[PDB]
């Protein structure tokens, strides 16, 4: 009915899904949950934040704004990207038209039910196609939640240059998308319980440059009991276009583009910073 | 080419391409094993050349 969980940062209201099938039983979707703070001012090119905690009951029955990201035929590399994606672009297009540098958000089903009693298994689905685009909005969880009877999450991490810039120097580390990501486990961790979720069962999932994700967290020590599982399909941390091996040269071009390259790295990360993300 | 000629000297005027090859005299008298020489005539050329082009991450 009115899907409402108190989690550690509030009070939290969810909304009843049908599904377009008479097996299925119904699903529970809280959509737009801030799992961290804006990455904004100079939280941009930082490492994420926890969120901030709200008094009243805070409603999570629509999609967040997406990272900012331009893929109305700006130039995408369509041999990177699933051919589901690139020959549809017109409805794709309509999932992120809406953005925001304040993106932080993830999304999660709930299945309303089977044999086996106790805390439900949680699937976090990190999505990716190059880094530089896409929306965990794209992936409805509700069929595999329900069918299933597991718990479903999917993710919004920075993209592209925001999520992903560095100087090679300690000015900016980079990887910040990937911090978003462990951020996102990290709140899922402490507060999928309060949804019926198993925080000892965590499998994360993903598909191309979003398996590519899931292969390079569990080479980091970040990723230590966060989750205990994970499911790359078609994506690995091995391939030519997983890692940027020269991320100082792409952020100089980049600086050169909006005026921004000083000698000192420092300098032209502050900025880049007071640039707008568009 | 079919070419079987009755004379010690082979000649072919204005030679092509396919009129190369390989040659070989034979020549018997009825006492002994017939006489062969063999022979590699190459016929050498050089035709006007073909240029063509052709285009092609991101
Ligand atoms: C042999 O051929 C040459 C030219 O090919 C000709 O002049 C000559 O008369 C011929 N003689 C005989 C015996 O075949």
């Amino acid at each position: 009915v009115d899907p409402l969980v108190a989690t550690n940062f509030g009070k939290i209201r969810g909304i009843k899904k049908e599904l377009n099938n008479e097996i299925l039983g119904p699903v529970i979707q809280f959509l737009g949950v801030p799992y961290a703070a804006p990455p904004t001012g100079e939280r941009r090119f930082q490492p994420p934040e926890p969120p901030s905690p709200w008094s009243d009951i805070r409603n999570a029955t629509q999609f967040a704004p997406v990272c900012p990201q331009n893929i109305i035929d700006g130039r995408l590399p369509e041999v990177m990207l699933p051919v589901w994606f690139t020959n549809n672009l017109d409805v794709v297009s309509s999932y992120v038209q809406d953005q925001s540098e304040d993106c932080l958000y993830l999304n999660i089903y709930v299945p309303t039910e089977r044999d086996s009693g106790g805390p439900k298994p949680v699937m976090v689905y990190i999505h990716g196609g190059s880094y530089m685009e896409g929306t965990g909005n794209l992936y409805d969880g509700s069929v595999l939640a329900s069918y299933g009877n597991v718990i479903v999450i999917t993710v919004n991490y920075r993209l592209g240059v925001l999520g992903f810039l560095s100087t090679g120097d300690q000015a900016a580390k980079g990887n910040y998308g990937l911090l978003d990501l462990i951020q996102a486990l990290r709140w899922t961790s402490e507060n999928i319980g309060f949804f019926g979720g198993d925080p000892l069962r965590i499998t994360v999932f993903g598909s191309g440059a979003g398996g590519s994700c899931v292969n390079l967290l569990t080479l980091s020590h970040y990723s230590e009991g966060l989750f205990q599982r994970a499911i790359a399909q078609s994506g690995t941390a091995l391939s030519s276009w997983a890692v940027s091996f020269q991320p100082a040269k792409y952020a100089r071009m980049l600086a050169t583009k909006v005026g921004c390259n000083v000698s000192d790295t420092v300098e032209l990360v502050e900025c880049l910073q007071k640039k707008p993300y568009k | 080419q079919e070419t079987s000629v009755l004379n010690e000297t082979l000649r072919i005027e204005k030679i092509q391409r396919l009129q190369g090859g390989r040659y070989y005299c034979k020549a018997e008298n009825g006492v002994g094993v017939p006489a062969i020489k063999s022979i590699r005539v190459d016929v050498q050329y050089l035709d006007e050349p073909v240029l063509t082009v052709h285009q092609t991450f991101y």
